[PDB]
RNA sequence: GAAACUGCGAAUGGCUCAUUAAAUCAGUUAUCGUUUAUUUGAUAGUUCCUUUACUACAUGGAUAUCUGUGGUAAUUCUAGAG
RNA sequence: UUCAUAAUAACUUUUCGAAUCGCAUGGCCUUGUGCUGGCGAUGGUUCAUUCAAAUUUCUGCCCUAUCAACUUUCGAUGGUAGGAUAGUGGCCUACCAUGGUUUCAACGGGUAACGGGGAAUAAGGGUUCGAUUCCGGAGAGGGAGCCUGAGAAACGGCUACCA
């Protein structure tokens, strides 16, 4: 019943429209997921032409991808840190897009432990030539390594988990992540 | 008040007219799906039980699974649910329908037979009703036959024979699958 | 209107199936296909108008279920589909074979053609794209999508399809200097040469033809269908070659050419 | 070949002008801003997951129609059983 | 164009990838129910095409100032992010900015106003009409709400209130 046309808003000018054409069913708009974290509930909602859409309310893990070396794991969402629309989803724990979440952050250590081995937080000899081609260019940056020790990542979601059901985002890194501290230590 | 009673492995049902005011006490205040004694019912009910399986009260209303009250109510039936049969595709309709928990307001009470009792009953106990027709599907009917799946179940079909007065003719069922 | 609308009243249909605007309420709504409704032309209105061999709908619709009809090597037993633009329609009794091209005053005229020729079909390039696992394929106007095609066939183009296979048999390239048809507006029917296509930066080309008789006009790029080239058309051009002879010519030929 | 399940249409058509004064509508654009049953043209080996033990010569259960018992004064009301 | 498309990493309460029907039932002989095998009918993922559907740019509307300022706390104009949408969009929310229209008549009021193609009238210019044979829009007593579907806020479909 939520309608989203423009008749019921008043016109440029100001002038109050008069009613006209009840509203239709190709204007609806639903509720919103507000999502939450725990035991994976997600719905299916048949919208306009079958195209399942899945409401993915109560979402607690999901894929995010790291861009430096570009490479994507599934892991926990465990809360939510900071939202740039309102900070009230922030005190509810409500996970929509754009919000800034803590990652578990265990896979991408052993994929790195794996893949360098750098022994962050303090064999076979076709893996120790591939080492050394690497040739310790895993000079990735300081802060990552920070809350690497601290074991929990600080992530930006970017799949729409009303529309879409996952709960797929980005690492925060770089300039990135430096703005967004800031705005943590604005919140600190 | 009347009383529907039917043996499911018999296959057989029969109607009751019971009008003493005693015997029915015990149907009192007894949801559907559960299962009452039949020395209760009836000194002629002996060993006998009774699961209680729907109903029809006074005015006409038939009494819904797992509505847990003893009057009606009014409900937005559709389909997949009792009670009521949708003519267009998700015709849902708000109509009055008997609660699940069998009162004095009740008119027919719905009644399974479960176990065999002491003395039997003219025609249910006794009697046994034939199936009306047999299994179609090949694998169905292997099942039913206990056939040893690798047996050719092409000749093992049911074959109903009728007479038009003159000429006796066959008819069985096509097999699917 | 709510869903899709499925009645066409007969004052509603094109002016070129030129109906009796009396004897009916409605008219033949083209079904699904692959042309315009406003471009394309019924079945119905193909063989109980045009040809007559058929008097009324009953008629149509046993002529076309019992398989007489072909459209383009296809049985289409519909009454109502929309056989369009150089499409070839295939009777196998009286063994004949009509390819629809306007007559110049602008209307689905019935052009007997031979039987060697009816083999193949000629379509208009509307697209040229990379469909999935990065394969090319080119759209033409019938929505034909033909698969693998040859790499230097652009849009605007024109191509010969073998209508047996329904594969690439050999196509014409858009340039300056060659025949064409003109397929809407009040150039219906038209035949010239490309004279020269301005560009017009933003939308809506424009090209300018000039026909045998030295007339010129200018007719838009969606509008254009190039037929072949100047003085060897790849198909045969329907009587009078469509050269738009003026009202007074017109009457000229009438008192001329007679005979009673 | 009744009935019923399935599929499809029932959103077309027909009627009226009550509301509506940048609203509808007309001419002219745009969708590189989207959904699209149908019609038409094309379109897919991998469903194996450690492949040295599986139904692929065909996997399972309900369910209407029907057979019979009803209820209500009645309605395109339908509960129980096979 | 961040387009078409391709590639890497991953993801999925893992969609599709024919356990479906008709006719003809040919050929190979590995001569058995063996191996293959034609014409169709329904389906079926995706991309097109068509019928479309939604929005959408510019310009155009009758009378009235005895309607001169109108709109914004309840979105009014804009920004950003999110939600919802099939999709853009204050369409909705959160936080900001205080904006947008107007003597070229905005806003308000009236219309015994549905708009148009057109009709009557006719030196030329025009005046009046257009509920109705075609195209659009809206409505099913007035209101709201919704299931099914590709498409309805359907009403010879349902839910509730009012009459
Ligand atoms: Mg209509
Ligand atoms: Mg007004
Ligand atoms: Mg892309
Ligand atoms: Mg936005
Ligand atoms: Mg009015
Ligand atoms: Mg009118
Ligand atoms: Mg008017
Ligand atoms: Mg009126
Ligand atoms: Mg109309
Ligand atoms: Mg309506
Ligand atoms: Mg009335
Ligand atoms: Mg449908
Ligand atoms: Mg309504
Ligand atoms: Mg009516
Ligand atoms: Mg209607
Ligand atoms: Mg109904």
């Amino acid at each position: 019943g939520i309608s989203r046309d423009s008749r019921h808003k008043r016109a440029a000018t100001g002038a109050k429209r008069a009613q006209f054409r009840k509203k239709r069913k190709f204007e609806l708009g639903r509720q919103a997921a507000n999502t939450k974290i725990g035991t994976k509930r997600i719905h299916p909602v048949r919208t306009r032409g079958g195209n399942q859409k899945f409401r993915a309310l109560r979402i607690e893990t999901g894929n995010f991808s790291w861009a430096s070396e570009g490479v994507a794991r599934k892991t926990r969402i465990t809360g939510v840190v900071y939202h740039p629309s309102n900070n009230e989803l922030v005190r509810t724990n409500t996970l929509t897009k754009a919000a800034i979440v803590q990652i578990d952050a265990t896979p991408f250590r052993q994929w790195y432990e794996s893949h360098y081995g750098q022994s962050l937080g303090k064999t076979s000899k076709n893996t120790e030539r591939k080492w050394a081609a690497r040739a310790a260019e895993a000079k990735i940056e300081h802060a990552v390594d920070s809350q690497f020790g601290a074991g929990r990542l600080y992530a930006a979601i970017s799949s729409r988990p009303g529309q879409s059901g996952r709960c797929d985002g980005y690492i925060l890194e770089g300039e990135e992540l430096a703005f967004y501290l800031r705005r943590l230590t604005a919140k600190k | 008040m009347k009383l529907n009673i039917s043996y499911p492995i018999n296959g057989t049902q029969k109607c009751i007219e019971i009008d003493d005011e005693h015997r029915v006490r015990v149907f009192y205040d007894k949801r559907i799906g559960q299962e009452v004694d039949g020395e209760s019912v009836g000194d002629e009910f002996k060993g006998y039980v009774f699961k209680i399986a729907g109903g029809n009260d006074k005015q006409g209303f038939p009494m819904k699974q797992g509505v847990l009250l003893p009057t009606r109510v009014k409900l937005l039936l559709a389909k997949g649910h009792s009670c009521y049969r949708p003519r267009r595709n998700g015709e849902r309709k708000r109509k009055s329908v008997r609660g699940a928990i069998v009162g004095p307001d009740l008119a027919v009470l719905a009644l399974i037979i479960t176990k065999k009792g002491e003395q039997e009953i003219e025609g249910i106990t006794n009697d046994t009703v034939p199936k009306r027709l047999g299994p179609k599907r090949a694998n169905n009917i292997r099942k039913f036959f206990g056939l040893t799946k690798e047996d050719d179940v092409r000749d093992y079909v049911i074959r109903r024979e009728v007479t038009k007065g003159d000429k006796s003719y066959t008819k069985a069922p096509k097999i699917q699958r | 209107a709510r869903g899709p609308k499925k009645h066409l009243k007969r004052l509603a249909a094109p002016h070129h199936w030129m109906l009796d605007k009396l004897s009916g309420c409605y008219a033949p709504r083209p079904s699904a296909g692959p042309h315009k409704l406003r471009e394309s032309l019924p079945l119905i209105v193909f063989l109980r108008n045009r040809l007559k061999y058929a008097l009324n709908g009953r008629e149509v619709k046993a002529i076309l279920m019992q398989r007489h009809v072909k459209v383009d090597g296809k049985v289409r037993t519909d009454t109502t589909f929309p056989a369009g633009f150089m499409d070839v329609i295939t009777l196998e009794a009286t063994n004949e074979n009509f390819r629809l091209v306007y007559d110049v005053k602008g209307r689905f005229a019935v052009h007997r053609i031979t039987d060697e020729e009816a083999s193949y079909k000629l379509a208009k390039v509307k697209k040229v794209q990379l469909g999935k696992k990065g394969i090319p394929y080119v759209v033409t106007h019938d929505g034909r999508t033909i698969r693998y095609p040859d790499p230097n066939i652009k849009v605007n183009d024109t191509v010969k399809v073998d209508l047996a296979t329904g594969t690439i048999t050999d196509f014409i390239k858009f340039d300056t200097g060659k025949l064409v048809y003109v397929t809407g507006g009040r150039n219906l029917g038209r035949v010239g040469t490309i004279v020269h296509r301005e560009r017009h930066e933003g939308g809506f080309d424009l090209v300018h033809i000039k026909d045998s008789l030295e007339n010129t006009f200018v007719t838009r790029l969606n509008n254009v269908f190039v037929i072949g080239e100047p003085g060897r058309p790849w198909i045969s051009l329907p009587k009078g070659k469509g050269i738009k002879l003026t009202i007074s010519e017109e009457r000229d030929r009438r008192r001329a050419q007679h005979g009673l």
